[PDB]
């Protein structure tokens, strides 16, 4: 059966692949060669476990298709928030860059808050000014006040229904009656669903914990809370709301123990596209206490930075520069090139011979390495066009005459239409 | 001046344009909204409670209906609704260069213009008035 | 029918071996291209690959879109198919990113298996008792029965303002509307209600079929993105911007993910990726490029067709970097280019030929080597437009077919690009 | 007496000069020269009429003042009513509220209309002072001067009876009208593919006559109106009309209308697309790139050019006289020598405000005909551009 | 959770009592010339004479401007407050740049705004003591007096309020057994909820029990409320009470900054200084620190050499870290610092010299500290050398990672083969440069 | 225009009294005032699409010391029809017709 999510891309990759002692190996979940780079990776993840420092950047380098965003995969699926996101999502129409970007370091930080509240649940047998509530081991009364009886006139609570009650007068009709069920023969409500009778002691405590990130600034942005989490939200969010409330009540929920902070990961893939105004806020935004680990990914070199007539290498400020630990991939091999080709057959369910593999890794070798990847299920789509049971040379021969790579392209634009 | 509304005539199968086949549309269970009604704490005790399959409480057709009475309590799901509520000077001010002065004087004080010809909302007016947007519309 | 630029492409035209035939389906020549088409819809077919792209790559007027639209035609209907242009990107209410991921997101479809059943009903037999239970009659042109109903639909049926002998669709799970009239309102002979009324319906009085409803990911994101309506929250005026700015993709796409994979897993729901066909991509933003390269590597994503059809050129956004095809190398890597190449003379003539026929127009032999002449000589875009106000002249002056004298007075009264360069020089 | 349409440049223009065989003529309809052009525009006229083919465009091309939007005007004017036919400049599309492509493929949604008949049921009736107010099912005195109904009505019915009662299928609406009171009125309303706009929202017409909605629900709403008018097409229920989209000045577009007109012409609603351009050679707008008419070729390749050859002194006076007959001007025959010289020498268009001037001058000294001194001393208050460039010498705030 | 940030060991500019510099200077090393200019600007902060005066922390960068910025604001503590603020944020798609400019100089000013009322509270035990009817009329039925038993948890007190105020007591459910919210001038009334000694465990109800209060009846209690101008600003923008404002639709759209002059100052400068002068508040004027100056454009200082001017705009710590440089949004007008020289002119530059590699040595031992991480003579030595030959900040950053690698490799100290290690594994930009 | 004697109710049969006589208008809901506009004693002046409470009736010897400011009774006719020749250019009219403000219905209000 289809899902939504399959394999794609970067789904060969089941994880950053290291040894206990950070050892990386030649290839075990998925991912082959990089071994400095996957050793660095491994170190940076045992940081962003260990959340001791804040507003650390590692910048991963290398040519194109060298593995960087695959490595950043792995260590996002072995590292619980994660938020990748690129250059061009930040910039908004109706949220500045510096907005976006703040929206989205908030974001990338996770927050556990613990919430203990008593809880009155049981089947309500019959009402009135006073309440007789059943559950399965025993049955209380229970008399109502005014605001009590306001909520079971509201709400058109009746025997049988399974009511729910904590203090705040917050009362609930999760669901509807158990056994009367029976004369509702033909039509069914579309609230009034039924549900088993509790169990235990009529009232109970419950203690659950609430997961959420420090982006809730959105939730104390405006009368209506619900709204906003959904959709882009609100634009403005007010420097004062964002860091002398919400930063300051999470504090004081540290100290008394009722949230605590988990750091997670920023991947900000293709940073070389951002603003310099983009670099100057990080300059200061990596500097506060909480500040997410940054990740991020480029391929240039010596480069113009958006927004001015400057160079610097990877196409960002030196400012920024002088802050992040450069993570540069090495080009694969041949061993590492038929390797990587090995695993992504293996998990694409196709089969090739030693001489498809040879000539695959060949090609890979005087193209790119995506050119190849491709190759492969184009010649499994070949084959069993053919009908055969496992792609051959001919196969993936045929895609190679069919399918053109840059080289092969750019030397066959010589009509310039 | 009080100008007459401009009446826009149009046809009927206009209104009736973006109405779907009552036998095409399916129960979209797939709104995200039910987050303002359920909890995730009631979310997980509704799961944890939900009748089992004998529910021991026209034979054919009355085993039908519980089959199919018992296949939509099984959908349960909820984003947040508890986590919300988990979370949580009006001086008086001049509006003008005068000293000291009531604002409603000052409002009613200086109000020269009106507005030069409003007219009423336009109205379409399509001779027949398909049963579904009148009732959506009241 | 209104014959448009490319009602004649009807499929791609391969064979049952995959070889793709010289001339059929309406296409002509162009094997190769042809070969990669019948490929990549089999990639599409195959449902397991994700973010896959491809490029249509070739000289203008060598029918990319053409093989394009083949390849929709040859996928069907019950696969989406999302027509999509680079100036559609730059919208003034919402980021060209955001537009790009909704287009993503449509792209990909799923289809929501159920059975519904109605529970139709007479309202002049509502008697409720105890607002506790109530009890509506049935009263069909093929029987005749009662059922019980939980107040709640009572409350529901009541809010509508239904009257004696109303015909009211009552379903098994939830909703209620109201038909007014069973042959009994025009008898009493009271004039019109501003509503048309409607015979007693036929057929048993409880029906049940098989509901099949093509929906994507993107209606279900659009629907999430409102309160949905109901209390004060329904409060809906003009100008309400239903494609709201942005939505977020970790708490709203993946609940939405999550709840298709969900339904899937229960076999209610059955997903059927489609296709994106970005048009004129060298359109396109640098700061675009570099964030669809990398969402169409996501496990989600589509599989993409590109087609650029002007070539080495500067990258929009920059201003000073040139690429081959107007797309940045990082992009243009990773995309299967599928080069198209320039037809022939004989082609030219009979993709004329297929044209006149499909629109309707007849031409001779003569005419027909005289179009394809005008057509080689600037363009076969040319000829094509020029097929239709030959006949429509024929037509004028009593002629059922084209000759050579209409062509040739045709094309001297218009002009082509060419034509219209050299005589621009005064 | 004063009308919004008061007497314009194209308002002497009333149809287009050619015969049942699409040949042109000497003078008529307002229309002097440009024989090929005015064929060229009759085909393409005749062509959208028929329906049948859609995705065309064409290109009017020719020098400033050459009959270059007389052409088109006279087109429009010719196709006549029950035709939508979209008459904007190339900078329409840069609108704030909606982007230029959406304003664009909204200006298209413009250009197609379709009929629909309805079949109503309406009575007659006259009011008498029924329905009184304060001071059941009532009384209602239907009556007519050909047969007379005199019947009562239900409670919702009573209270909507009211000079001239015409009840229909709402809830009522309104000498004695003359026939029987049952009378089937067929009424066919045609709109511009309005449902997309119509149906985006609750209390939406609004909106189609404000343009205050912004950017159309791409893909939701304007494929899903496509599909059930087609569906109401071979079906009985309606019909579609092909108008036209016509843009002058369009070299104001740029790189992205150019590609987003590329593929919008390729659709099954694609409306004929007219479209005009003074400029040569000169670079597109948004890029460097020089091409003809500042259009790129892959589109002008997807349009038929139509070219205009200037007027000469024969048209160019048969033109003053067309829009003298417009006017209330009259002179004498050195007078349209005198202003046709001028025109050719100068420009036409200036020749009428020439013409125009003059004959002012003359109401003004009491004169009944205008004549040659009028124009001069005309000629002599009113300066021409070329002229005016010429005493730029004074350097007059240079750059 | 420590959560210890990039640069937190800064406590303060740590001066002498003399006002001079030293090197342990509570954190922040070397920098004697600097430390002693910010321990003027903060004595003059301190001193709240002046206005509108502005700072540069000029420098190249690794010169810990924003360090020693975090120092003095540390020192002016936590009472004054200290808006950071970075040039990246003044653009903004909603508000213009200027108006942000104020905003911020609004937050960088504070305002204690003081409230004591007397009010009392206690369960009440109503009764009308009956008198004869107005003695300056007829006669009759009247009250000249209601007594209210106020009981509180210390004892009981009877007030003998004035009668008037009993049309708020039927008004309310003020009924004997109850927690009462009394006001000693206004005299309204407002009922807590009955006392928690009559919340039978069988009632089922909420928000309607209080507990009694503890201590006397009469109460006076004292509150203070520190608020920034631009939180009063924002208070008085946007309207509250009725007015059809639950609106979803047409009034969700809350971000509406747009603020004008006439509001901002004018009548809320007046009611602050009515509030200063009566004795209800105390002004508390801050400071802005806008590091990354260079990076606004020159209509954001041609606005800045203009507020600066006004006699309530703050003080104002401008760090420039770029050197000669074109303005942005002019056509390749090259100033010092990427400033305008006029902004220049209303600015004190503060010269901040490269660190000694003796300095290098000393900031990487306290940060090593900091992280609470032992580093052996050796491996300091060997970081002090890296950070001597490539940027400061990169030798910092290898305290953690090396950290982790030593603690997985068996080891507790950091050995001079984990930093070797690790600068193979990491290294700078300007290695990295060899593309 | 006119003392509003009577106000008794949808459609409400208001009267209005005046110096030449009185009348019983049979006026429409829509114009049903929401403010104060007392049933009696209260001066009002109505045109077809809004009122105006001019003022309140000359009482003055009524109370010594009374909040509401008197008028005198209108001298002119209840019903009356005056031709004004107002002068406005088009765009006011299309400006208008873009986002009306007049009616009643609450979605105009809303919008
Ligand atoms: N060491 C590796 N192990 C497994 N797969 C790899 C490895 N290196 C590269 N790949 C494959 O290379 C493809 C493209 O590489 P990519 O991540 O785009 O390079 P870059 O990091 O420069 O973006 C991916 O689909 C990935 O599967
Ligand atoms: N193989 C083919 N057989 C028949 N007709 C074709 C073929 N290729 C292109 N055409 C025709 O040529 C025209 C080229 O249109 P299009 O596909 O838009 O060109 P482009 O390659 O620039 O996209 C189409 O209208 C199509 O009808
Ligand atoms: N053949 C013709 N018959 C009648 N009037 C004409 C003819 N050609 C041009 N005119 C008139 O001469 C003027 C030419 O201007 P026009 O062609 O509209 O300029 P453009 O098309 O460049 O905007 C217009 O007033 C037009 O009505
Ligand atoms: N004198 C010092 N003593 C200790 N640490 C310092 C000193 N100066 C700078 N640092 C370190 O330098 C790092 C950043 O300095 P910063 O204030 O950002 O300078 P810049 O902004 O010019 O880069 C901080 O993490 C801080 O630990």
């Amino acid at each position: 059966v289809t899902r939504i999510e399959r394999i794609g891309a970067h789904s060969h990759i089941r994880g950053l692949g290291l040894d206990d002692a950070l050892e990386p190996r030649q290839a075990s979940q998925g991912m082959v060669g990089q071994l400095a780079a996957r050793r660095a990776a491994g170190v940076v993840l045992e940081m962003i476990r260990e959340g001791k420092i804040a507003g650390r950047a590692v910048l991963i380098a290398g040519q194109p298709g060298t593995g960087k965003t695959a490595i950043a995969m792995g260590m996002a699926q072995a590292l619980t928030p994660f938020t990748a996101i690129a250059g061009s999502e930040i910039f908004s129409l109706e949220m500045s860059k510096t907005e976006a970007l703040t929206q989205a370091f908030r974001r990338s930080i996770g927050v556990r808050i613990k919430e203990e509240t008593e809880i009155i649940e049981g089947e309500v047998v019959e009402i009135q000014g006073k309440l007789t509530l059943k559950t399965t081991e025993m049955e209380t009364i229970y008399d109502l006040g005014t605001k009590m009886i306001e909520s079971l006139t509201k709400d058109k609570v009746q025997a049988g229904d399974v009511i729910t009650i904590d203090k705040a007068t917050g009362k609930i009709s999760k669901l509807g009656r158990s056994f009367t069920r029976a004369r509702d023969y033909d039509a069914m409500g579309s609230q009034t669903k039924f549900v088993q009778c509790p169990d235990g002691e009529l009232q109970k405590r419950k203690e659950v914990v609430h997961t959420v990130s420090l982006h809730e600034i959105d939730v104390i942005n405006s009368r209506t809370q619900g709204f906003l989490a959904l959709f882009s939200g609100d634009t403005g969010e007010i420097k004062s709301e964002v860091r002398e409330q919400i930063n300051a009540k999470v504090a004081e929920w540290r100290e008394e123990g009722k949230a605590e902070i988990i750091p997670g990961v920023l991947f900000i893939d293709e940073v070389h596209m951002l603003d310099i105004e983009s670099f100057s806020f990080l300059n200061r935004a990596l500097e506060s206490d909480m500040a997410p680990v940054l990740i991020m990914a480029t391929n240039r070199g010596i480069t113009r930075i958006r927004g001015t007539s400057y160079q610097s290498p990877h196409g960002i400020p030196i400012d920024l520069l002088d802050r992040l630990l450069i993570v540069s991939t090495t080009p694969y091999s041949e061993k590492d090139t038929k390797q990587i080709l090995r695993i992504r057959c293996e998990e694409e369910d196709v089969e090739m011979s030693e001489d498809a593999y040879t000539v695959l890794t060949r090609i890979g070798l005087e193209t790119s390495l995506r050119y190849a990847i491709q190759l492969i299920t184009a010649a499994s789509l070949v084959c069993r066009k053919r009908k055969g049971t496992e792609v051959q040379v001919d196969d993936i021969k045929r895609v190679y005459s069919l399918f053109l790579d840059e080289s092969r392209s750019t030397q066959y634009m010589k009509e310039y239409q | 001046y009080v100008a007459g509304p401009l009446e826009y005539p149009s046809a009927s199968l206009i209104l009736k344009a973006l109405e779907r086949d009552f036998w095409k549309e399916a129960d979209l269970s797939m709104f995200d909204l039910i987050g303002l009604e359920n909890k995730i704490t009631r979310h997980e005790a509704e799961l944890l409670s939900k009748k089992k399959i004998p529910r021991k409480l026209q034979a054919p057709v009355y085993g039908r209906d519980l089959l199919r009475i018992c296949a939509l309590p099984s959908h349960g799901r909820v984003q947040w609704r508890g986590s919300l509520d988990g979370r949580r000077l009006m001086l008086t001010l001049c509006r003008c260069g005068e000293s000291l002065q009531d604002v409603i004087d000052r409002v009613a004080f200086v109000i020269p213009p009106v507005v030069a010809a409003p007219p009423s909302l336009r109205v379409p007016r399509p001779p027949p008035l398909y049963s579904h947007r009148m009732r959506i519309l009241r | 029918q209104r014959i448009a630029s490319h009602s004649h492409v009807k499929g791609l035209g391969l064979d049952e071996s995959g070889l793709a035939k010289q001339a059929a389906s309406g296409l002509v020549g162009q094997e190769n291209a042809r070969e990669a088409c019948g490929v990549i819809v089999e990639l599409i077919k195959s449902k397991k690959m994700a973010g896959r792209a491809v490029l249509l790559a070739g000289p203008p007027g060598t029918g990319k879109t053409a093989l394009a639209l083949a390849i929709a035609q040859e996928l069907g209907s019950k696969v989406p198919f999302c027509p999509m242009v680079g100036s559609e990107v730059y919208s003034t209410e919402i980021k060209k990113t955001e537009v790009l991921m909704e287009n993503f997101r449509r792209a990909i479809g799923l289809r929501i298996k159920e059975t519904k059943e109605v529970y139709e009903g007479e309202v002049t037999e509502l008697t409720p008792c105890e607002i506790s239970h109530v009890i509506i009659g049935l009263k069909t042109a093929k029987g005749t029965k009662q059922l019980k109903l939980d107040p709640s639909i009572f409350e529901s049926l009541q809010k509508e303002r239904v009257e004696a002998g109303d015909v009211i669709y009552i379903e098994a799970n939830s909703g209620a509307v109201k038909r007014q009239g069973r042959c009994d309102t025009y008898a009493t002979e009271f004039d019109l209600e501003a509503e048309e009324y409607v015979p007693l319906p036929k057929g048993d009085v409880h029906k049940k079929k098989e509901i099949i409803q093509d929906v994507t990911l993107h209606d279900l994101d659009v629907a999430n993105a409102r309160p949905q309506g109901g209390q004060d929250i329904l409060s809906m005026m003009g100008q309400l911007m239903k494609p709201k700015k942005t939505e977020i993709t970790d708490k709203l796409r993946g609940e939405i993910n999550k709840v298709v994979n969900k339904y899937i897993d229960q076999g209610i729901a059955e997903l059927v990726p489609g296709v994106l066909f970005v048009d004129e991509v060298h359109m396109l933003d640098i700061e675009c490029f570099t964030y669809l390269h990398r969402a169409l590597e996501s496990s989600i994503a589509p599989i993409v067709i590109f087609a650029s059809n002007r070539g080495n050129c500067v990258i929009r956004g920059t201003e000073d970097i040139t690429s081959p095809h107007g797309i940045p190398l990082d992009l243009l890597d990773r995309v299967m280019i599928i080069r198209t190449m320039l037809y022939t003379p004989q082609e030219m003539k009979q993709i004329i030929k297929i044209r006149a026929q499909t629109e309707g127009i007849n031409i001779s032999e003569e005419a027909l080597n005289h179009l394809g002449e005008i057509g080689t000589k600037t363009t076969l875009r040319y000829s094509v437009q020029l097929l239709t106000p030959a006949n429509l002249l024929a037509k004028i002056n009593g002629k059922d077919s084209i000759e050579k004298e209409h062509v040739e007075e045709i094309s001297e009264l218009f002009y082509d690009a060419k034509s219209s360069a050299k005589i621009l020089a005064d």
